[PDB]
RNA sequence: GGCUGUCGUCAGCUCGUGUUGUGAAAUGUUGGGUUAAGUCCCGCAACGAGCGCAACCCUUAUCCUUUGUUGCCAGCGGUCCGGCCGGGAACUCAAAGGAGACUGCCAGUGAUAAACUGGAGGAAGGUGGGGAUGACGUCAAGUCAUCAUGGCCCUUACGACCAGGGCUACACACGUGCUACAAUGGCGCAUACAAAGAGAAGCGACCUCGCGAGAGCAAGCGGACCUCAUAAAGUGCGUCGUAGUCCGGAUUGGAGUCUGCAACUCGACUCCAUGAAGUCGGAAUCGCUAGUAAUCGUGGAUCAGAAUGCCACGGUGAAUACGU
């Protein structure tokens, strides 16, 4: 199969999906440094495997840092192969 | 191989899809997910279905898959028995009662699969395949669908070189989208090598 | 005299948009009639989830909408200041239609 | 008269039948049965040696009013007649038509 | 009457007057001289109006939004030969037959997603 | 061909008699420019006086004696082949084909419109600028270089 | 396996029957024009057909059926002078569907034919302007490093987790683009100058400072409604008249802001210092067919973050194509 073990961005952006789209307008003072929070801000420090900050372009058929976009999460350079499959609004190879 | 994919070019005609919809643009990845558990998931156990087509569709929120077997003896089993088993295996992955329908259908005769496999089987018997690929091709022709291809892969026998052969006969008209084209490719391990099969069938027009 | 065209997308944002596309457009002035029964009806795209041999079928996307029936003959100013100034109902299309 | 004229497109209809117009217009008459001739009337040989031998392969007779500078070896039926001379190639055509009007009693 | 138009070019949105008198002429709170008369736009941004009746002789408290300086023209442009309509009731065919409302081409092409100029190779035409 | 023909007869300039003005913008015509031209040649010289600190009157040309060649290219069929062959400048082709390849570099090289390229880009010529003259630098490669085949 | 580059958007590759030849084979598909052309037509022992091309696909060149919310504000009330509210959806803009270009026509060249030409009709004359569409093949081409994959090892492992670096390090050369080498430009002043897009883990309106970086505060939006976003080359205003230059910005510090636990090798950005080589580049060579070159920037995807790369949009805007 091997989609399990490429997915290691899969687990990384998915939890904090609705985590904050409702809690910053009512919590801006906590969202917003009143300067610094220097402690409260590094707690991120201590997941090192899943945390905004990773985002690699999940790719759960390769695993690789490339090929994503948040607006569809569609292929970008896969179109070369999948070009016939309709998947490409916005970007397209540009020969014309 | 600068071909492409007929059923993936044929993504916009009334022709069953394989994974199109419109939702919330915060729900593609576990859907994606769902989707492609139940698809890897309801066929692996299938061998000895010889199911037709299953096609598993999720327009918005919702799960309409569909059933079409090719023979009742090899897939009513005992007394279906196995079919309720499998519903209720993808039900639960699913977590709904998902509405499976079950539609019968005849004539092993104009159906890629079938034939892709009838001729994988035939080469695995140890058997000439041309006189097969002859049989096949008119046997189509002889039930209507005016137009059809085949090709194998090589590796015969102990020799490294490989050849690949056609033999086409009829209307196979795969750069017009109004063709409705069908094809399967099969493959199949045989003593020296892996030889792969690819039907396309015109089964008349609109 | 007002038919709207509405353009379904999702049921999540349509849950919002059968009121509130027009709910903040009468205040105390508006000539807005309020909601109307509106029995089940089914308007999207032009398009089908999957159209087979079945033609009877006719496969569609099933969404609960409501057409606005605005009909103002004389809003107030500050009863239409935020007309479209709405902070929910993602989808919205007043598509007027003589 | 059914899908042709509008029930797909009508002006890619409209090419297709301008250029079926040509083919329509040509095979006027053999287009009503299955041919198979009995025979032929040719009204040249060298001009026209391709039906004769034809014919000849096929052994049907042909009737051919042979030129005077033509070959005779193909036409079993050779007529010494002339080529030129349009009244005299019609009144023969026209004396053909009213005897074979007229042959089947 | 008020012969008001508004016009575009690359959608613009302007406010184009048309009224006898009012020698004044306001584009969009600039001088006559600055985009009408002895400077780089003297005539460039008037080409098609050359045809149409001169400016001139018509106010113009033109507020245009929109359009480069040929585009701006362009919509000056359109926006006189939609607005004069109640001038000419009969120009809804007679300009529509001499080629004074019709989308000049004298324009960057309007384009689906495509390469830089979408009609030729773009500055990198290393390969 | 056994006979040729000399050049078409072109009325000259009531203004000056300024053939090179003339001819500078007329090979050039495109889109109805010369209405520009023609509005911007005064108003250009009105103001160049102090613009470049000289007046378009008698130093318009004096920077483009160079310009004038004494060999250029002609596409002669000779030997069953074409060839330069470079023979004395006929009255032909001396200027008018000189002269339709000078605003064919200095057409919109830093302006937005025409107004004051033309006449900057020739009054120029008198502080070692411009690019009339080097335009002769080029016709020399298959003149005098060649004259064992030519 | 699949995919890609290659001849190659090149006009191509074959077959059935018939015909000619003892035969291998040939014709079809050798010729004329369109010519981009096995597209098309004509002539033709060839007739037709199967794949390629064209159109059948998307956008654009005009108008129309249907239609106005936020967008335009024809006309009506003042103008909350920006058209803000209703209101008209005439209509700019927008789309659910179409027509209009199709050798359609006048005349001539041309075997009368085809085709071409001169003209007219119309916004659009001989695919109106662009794309998606890459054949038989093709090179042991590349790809087992994207994936799968026959065979070749072994599983206390040429398996891996972790912590530094390296793909950017130099002794040089090459390929690409950018920066310029300026006065067709630079300075500050006034000035109207876009679109497609992107965004409830986001831009961040506005408000205060930082020469600035960006920070303290912050509405808005689920986006024809809120932000990127003001446009730039340009013109009139004073300037240097070619000054290794107010050009150019590398380059060697500081003060510093933010992204990030942490960034000398391996973050970005701003101000002061930095004012070097380079003042149009030899041998030479390459790209260019109308919006062409030539440019000016604008942003989007990639973004924890780090474009001169790539993608996408506009602003303007010429000649060369006589010729095989």
């Amino acid at each position: 199969a091997k989609q399990s073990m490429k997915a290691r961005e899969v687990k990384r952006v998915a939890l904090a999906d609705k985590y904050f789209a409702k809690r910053a307008e009512l919590k801006a003072i906590i969202s917003d440094v009143n300067a610094r929070w220097n402690a409260v801000l590094k707690l991120q420090t201590l997941p090192r495997d899943s945390s905004p900050s990773r985002q690699r372009n999940r790719c759960r058929q390769t695993g690789r840092p490339h090929g994503f976009l948040r607006k569809f999460g569609l292929s970008r350079i896969k179109v070369r192969e999948a070009a016939m499959r309709g998947e490409i609004p916005g970007l397209k190879k540009a020969s014309w | 191989g600068q071909k492409v994919h007929p059923n993936g070019i044929r993504l916009g005609i009334v022709k069953p899809w394989n994974s199109t919809w419109f939702a919330n643009t915060k729900e593609f990845a576990d859907n994606l997910d769902s989707d492609f558990k139940v698809r890897q998931y309801l066929t692996k156990e299938l061998a000895k279905a010889s199911v037709s087509r299953i096609v598993i569709e999720r327009p918005a929120k919702s799960i309409r898959v569909t059933i079409h077997t090719a023979r009742p003896g090899i897939v009513i089993g005992k007394k279906g028995e196995d079919v309720e088993k499998l519903r209720k295996v993808v039900a639960d992955i699913a977590g709904v009662p998902a509405q499976i329908n079950i539609a019968e259908v005849r004539k092993p005769e104009l159906d890629a699969k079938l034939v892709a496999d009838s001729i994988t089987s035939q080469l695995e018997r140890r058997v000439m395949f041309r006189r097969a690929m002859k049989r096949a091709v008119q046997n189509a022709m002889r039930l209507g669908a005016k137009g059809i291809k085949v090709e194998v892969s090589g590796r015969l026998g102990g020799a490294e070189i490989a050849r690949t052969e056609w033999y086409r006969e009829g209307r196979v008209p795969l750069h017009t989208l109004r063709a409705d084209i069908d094809y399967n490719t099969s493959e199949a391990h045989t003593t020296y090598g892996v030889i792969g099969v690819k039907v396309w069938i015109f089964k008349g027009e609109i | 005299r007002i038919r709207i065209r509405l353009k379904a997308f999702d049921h999540r944002l349509i849950d919002q948009a059968t009121a509130e596309i027009v709910e903040t457009a009468k205040r105390t002035g508006a000539q807005v009639r309020g909601p109307i029964p509106l029995p089940t009806r089914k308007e999207r795209f032009t398009v089908l989830i999957s159209p087979h041999v079945n033609k009877d079928a006719r496969d569609q996307y099933e969404i609960r909408t409501h057409l606005r029936l605005v009909d103002i003959v004389e809003p107030t100013e500050k009863t239409v200041d935020a007309l479209m100034r709405l902070d929910l109902a993602a989808g919205v299309d007043v598509q007027i239609s003589l | 008269q059914d899908g042709t004229f509008d029930k797909l497109t009508k002006k890619e209809a409209l090419m297709r039948t301008r250029e079926l117009e040509k083919l329509e217009n040509s095979l006027g008459g053999i287009k009503d049965m299955g041919g198979l001739p009995d025979a032929l009337f040719v009204i040249d040989a060298d001009h026209e040696h391709i039906a004769i031998k034809e014919a000849n392969n096929l052994g049907i007779p042909v009737f051919a009013i042979v030129d005077t500078n033509s070959d005779p070896d193909g036409v079993d039926f050779v007529i010494p007649g002339n080529d030129d001379a349009i009244r005299a190639v019609t009144l023969y055509l026209g004396a053909v038509a009213a005897t074979v009007r007229e042959g089947r009693s | 009457n008020q012969y008001y138009g508004t016009g575009r070019r690359k959608s613009s949105a302007a406010r184009v007057f048309i009224k006898p008198g009012n020698g004044k002429i306001v584009i969009n709170q600039r001088s006559l001289e600055q985009y009408f008369g002895r400077e780089t736009a003297r005539m460039v941004v008037r080409q098609p109006l050359e045809l149409v009746d001169m400016v001139e002789k018509l106010d113009l408290y033109i507020t245009v939004k929109g359009g480069g300086i040929s585009g701006q023209a362009g919509a000056i442009r359109h926006g006189i030969t939609r607005a004069l309509m109640e001038y000419d009731e009969s120009l809804r065919s007679e300009l529509r037959k001499a080629g004074f409302v019709t989308r000049d081409a004298r324009q960057v092409e309007r384009k689906k997603v495509g390469l830089r100029k979408a009609r030729r190779r773009p500055q990198f035409s290393k390969r | 061909r056994r006979r040729v023909i000399g050049q078409r007869k072109i009325l000259p300039d009531p203004k000056f008699g300024s053939e090179l003005l003339a001819k500078f913008v007329n090979i050039l015509m495109v889109d109805g420019k010369k209405s520009t031209a023609e509005s911007i040649v005064y108003s250009a010289l009105e103001t160049l006086a102090q613009r470049s600190g000289k007046s378009e009157l008698e130093a318009f040309e004096v920077a483009l004696e160079n310009v004038r060649p004494t060999v250029e290219v002609k596409s002669r069929r000779v030997g069953g082949s074409t060839y330069q062959v470079p023979v004395e400048v006929r009255p032909v082709r001396r200027n008018a084909l000189a002269m339709r390849w000078i605003v064919e570099a200095a057409r919109k090289r830093g302006d937005k419109s025409m107004a004051l390229r033309l006449a900057n880009e020739l009054s120029d010529a008198a502080e070692n600028k411009g690019t009339a003259v080097k335009k002769r630098e080029d016709v020399h490669r298959m003149a005098e270089a060649n004259k064992a085949f030519a």
